[PDB]
């Protein structure tokens, strides 16, 4: 599970269940989407990684370099994430109705659905992070 | 905390 | 470093 502590004031903390919101969207919405309409969605779960990324990237500064190591390691790997959704998604988009008309979008679902874990992993050494810099608080 | 109920909601 | 990821952004769309 994830650590309790004080989330009024974690733009991280948000920043991810919104990321996890819109990586949810997708998910049960492409059965129903039209190929334009995939364009948007990725879209978003693009948003809220990058709101995501600056809100790391503000407190990167404050906190120990053994860490700074590690965030900026998933940081790296979410482009990654969001670089094979896109292009997942465009492969989707060029592949409705031909022979892998689903199986794209299965590695579409696949894309954003690893997209979300790393970015809870993200927020997971965020908090030890905050926890080993004195930055951390009980929830409130 | 309650992400994680909002992450076994993905699965 | 944000460089990269506004790259990908700016493709879709």
């Amino acid at each position: 599970p994830t650590a309790n502590l004080d989330r009024t004031d974690d733009l991280v903390y948000l920043n991810v269940m919104e990321l996890v919101r819109a990586v949810l969207e997708l998910k049960n919405e492409l059965a129903q989407l039209p190929p334009e309409g995939y364009v948007v969605v990725v879209k978003n779960v693009g948003l809220t990684l990058r709101k995501l990324i600056g809100s790391v990237d503000d407190l990167l500064p404050s906190l120990p370099s053994s860490s700074r190591t590690e965030i900026e390691g998933t940081q790296k790997l979410l482009n990654k994430d969001l670089a094979e959704l896109i292009n997942k998604m465009r492969l989707a988009q060029q592949n409705a109705v031909t022979s892998l008309s689903e199986e794209c979008k299965r590695q579409m679902l696949t894309a954003s659905h690893t997209l979300a874990v790393d970015a809870k992993n993200l927020l997971d050494a965020v908090d030890q992070a905050k926890v080993l810099a004195n930055l951390a608080h009980p929830p409130a | 905390r309650e992400l994680d109920e909002l992450m076994a909601s993905l699965s």
